[PDB]
C-alpha cells in the first residue's frame, strides 16, 4: 500500500506541476490531433518498429528502485546535464509490465511498472535532482503530495492487466493462459 | 466532514466533465480517461475527495481497487445512450454488490438531460433497476454537466444523506 516507484525524467518539477503530473505521450497527441491513446501494454513495451516510443503511448514508465531509475537516467537521459528522479506513490492504474506480459515481455530487464493514463501531481511524493549524473542532494518533498489519497491503494494486480496486454491479433499468447480468457475474436 | 467519493459510469457518460466543472467551475475539453483523476472540492462545509475512474470496458476490472474507504458512489449515466442503458445497469449492480461497497450511498447523475430524446429520471430509475437496492439510500439527479445544471443539487443530496 505504501511502496514507492521512481521515474527518471528530464522535465523539471515546475513543468510537471503545470502539466498536472507525469502525462503520457499520447495525451498531447490526442489534444493536438485527436488520435486515440494506445493502451496496449505490449505496444508500450516493444515501442515502435525502430524501437522508439510511440506517439500515442497511453502509459508512463517507472522503475521499482532508486538505483534502477538512476540507470534509466544514465541511459536515456545521458545527454542532459540535469534531470530529475520522481518518487511516486502506488495506485491502481499501475501495472508490473513483466507480470502482465509474462514470458513475452520484450525487455524484461527494464523491470518497468507503468502507469496507464499518467501519474497525477498529487501522487508524486517528491524528487531527487540529478546533476552531471550524480545524486548529490537530499529528496525534495512535494507539498502537493496527498498521502491519504494513496496510502490505502496498491498497484493493479497482474490478473486485472492481462486484458490490457494487447498483443497483436495473431500472436500465440492469445491461445495460452492467462490471456486466452481475454482473447480478441479469431486470435 | 470529509467524504470519499468514487465516481463511476460507462465511457462517455460525463464523469470527467463533472469533476472539472465542480473543481474549476469551467467546462473543459476532456481526454477519455484510462487511469483516474482525483480532486478535492469543498461544498456546504463538506470536503468531497472525488475519484474519477475511467469507464471503457477494458478497464472496468480496475474499479474495485478503488472501493475501500468509499462513502458515496456517484454513478453517471448518458441519458441519450439507450443502446447502452442495460449495460450501465449491469455495471452498477456489479459495483454495489461488492462487499467493499455495501455501505456506500448512491447518487445517480442522469446526465446529458439537454440532449433531444434523453431518458428522464423516472425512466433511468426503472432501467437501472434501482428499486432492487433496499439496504442503502439512493437518488436520481438529473444533470447537464456541461452547463453545471444538477451538479450541486447532487452534492447537497450526498451531504444530507451520509452520517
Ligand atoms: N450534450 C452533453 N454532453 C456532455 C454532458 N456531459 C458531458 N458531455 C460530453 O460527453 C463527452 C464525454 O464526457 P467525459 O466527461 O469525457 O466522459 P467520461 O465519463 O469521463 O468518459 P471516460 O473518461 O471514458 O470514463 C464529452 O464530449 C463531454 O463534453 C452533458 O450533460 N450534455
Ligand atoms: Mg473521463
Ligand atoms: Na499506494
Amino acid at each position: 500500500n505504501d511502496d514507492k516507484l521512481y521515474r527518471a525524467d528530464s522535465r523539471p518539477p515546475d513543468e510537471i506541476k503545470q502539466s498536472g503530473g507525469l502525462m503520457p505521450r499520447g495525451q498531447s497527441e490526442y489534444f493536438d490531433r485527436g488520435t486515440q491513446m494506445n493502451i496496449n501494454l505490449y505496444d508500450h513495451a516493444r515501442g515502435t518498429q525502430t524501437g522508439f516510443v510511440r506517439h500515442d503511448d497511453g502509459y508512463v514508465s517507472t522503475s521499482i528502485s532508486l538505483r534502477s531509475a538512476h540507470l534509466v537516467g544514465q541511459t536515456i537521459l545521458s545527454g542532459h546535464s540535469t534531470y530529475y528522479i520522481y518518487v511516486i506513490a502506488t495506485a491502481p492504474n499501475m501495472f508490473n509490465v513483466n507480470d502482465v506480459l509474462g514470458a513475452y515481455s520484450p525487455h524484461p530487464d527494464d523491470q518497468d511498472v507503468s502507469a496507464l493514463g499518467g501519474i497525477p501531481y498529487s501522487q508524486i511524493y517528491g524528487w531527487y535532482r540529478v546533476h552531471f549524473g550524480v545524486l548529490d542532494e537530499q529528496l525534495h518533498r512535494n507539498r502537493g503530495y496527498r498521502d491519504r489519497y494513496y496510502s490505502n491503494l496498491d498497484i493493479a494486480p497482474a490478473a486485472d492487466g492481462y486484458g490490457l496486454a494487447g498483443f497483436p491479433p495473431e500472436h500465440r499468447a492469445w491461445r495460452e493462459e492467462p490471456w486466452i480468457h481475454h482473447a480478441p475474436p479469431g486470435s | 466532514k470529509e467524504m470519499r467519493i468514487l465516481m463511476l459510469g460507462l465511457d462517455a457518460a460525463g464523469k470527467t466533465t463533472i469533476l472539472y466543472k465542480l473543481k474549476l467551475g469551467q467546462s473543459v475539453t476532456t481526454i477519455p480517461t484510462v487511469g483516474f483523476n482525483v480532486e478535492t472540492v469543498t461544498y456546504k462545509n463538506v470536503k468531497f475527495n472525488v475519484w474519477d475512474v475511467g469507464g471503457q470496458d477494458k478497464i472496468r476490472p480496475l474499479w474495485r481497487h478503488y472501493y475501500t474507504g468509499t462513502q458515496g458512489l456517484i454513478f453517471v449515466v448518458d441519458c441519450a445512450d439507450r443502446d447502452r442503458i442495460d449495460e450501465a445497469r449491469q455495471e452498477l449492480h456489479r459495483i454495489i454488490n461488492d462487499r467493499e461497497m455495501r455501505d456506500a450511498i448512491i447518487l445517480i447523475f442522469a446526465n446529458k438531460q439537454d440532449l433531444p430524446d434523453a431518458m428522464k429520471p423516472h425512466e433511468i430509475q426503472e432501467k437501472l433497476g434501482l428499486t432492487r437496492i433496499r439496504d442503502r439510500n439512493w437518488y436520481v439527479q438529473p444533470s447537464c454537466a456541461t452547463s453545471g445544471d444538477g451538479l450541486y443539487e447532487g452534492l447537497t443530496w450526498l451531504t444530507s444523506n451520509y452520517k
